[PDB]
């Protein structure tokens, strides 16, 4: 069975992708995250730090990782009617931690992306606004700066 | 091996 060191290794391997994007590897990370919500705090701090630290052209893929895990966890909260935003080891708390950094992560990823990746980030902002993943007021602040 | 958010 996939363990946390495997999760680390998989994320580390994104460096080796020209595009920084892999649907199958994102799916592996997301399945692991859904199976190990009991350690979401270190999963979440890692994917936040991956977005902070990855190369410029890989910023888009870092937001796809956050999108995949974030909306999988968001779906759990609605299946489970849970809003324990401050309880570690819960989907609601994981999404809350991501939301506290998401404006920083978006601003940096957009600023460091070329025009093509910027347009793909714009599409993510649409999906995050429609799905309810992050506070719309946070996404508004980003969208008004970069996409209006 | 693209990713398209759904
Ligand atoms: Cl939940």
């Amino acid at each position: 069975h996939m363990d946390f060191q495997n999760f680390v290794a998989t994320l580390e391997s994104f460096k080796d992708l020209k595009s920084g994007i892999s649907g199958s590897r994102i799916k592996k990370l997301t399945t692991y995250a859904l199976d190990h919500i009991d350690i979401e705090s270190k999963i979440i701090s890692l994917i936040i730090d991956y977005s902070r630290l990855c190369p410029d052209s890989h910023k888009l893929g870092s937001l796809y990782i956050i999108d995949s895990i974030g909306r999988a966890y968001l779906d759990e909260t609605r299946s489970n009617s849970n809003s324990s935003s401050n309880k570690p080891g819960t989907c609601a708390h994981a999404i809350n931690t991501l939301g506290e950094v998401i404006q920083e992560l978006l601003s940096d990823a957009i600023a460091k992306s070329n025009q093509d990746h910027k347009e793909k980030i714009r599409m993510l902002l649409d999906i995050w606004d429609r799905s309810g993943l992050f506070q719309k007021s946070y996404l508004n602040a980003i969208r008004s700066k970069c996409f209006a | 091996d693209d990713y398209t958010p759904s």
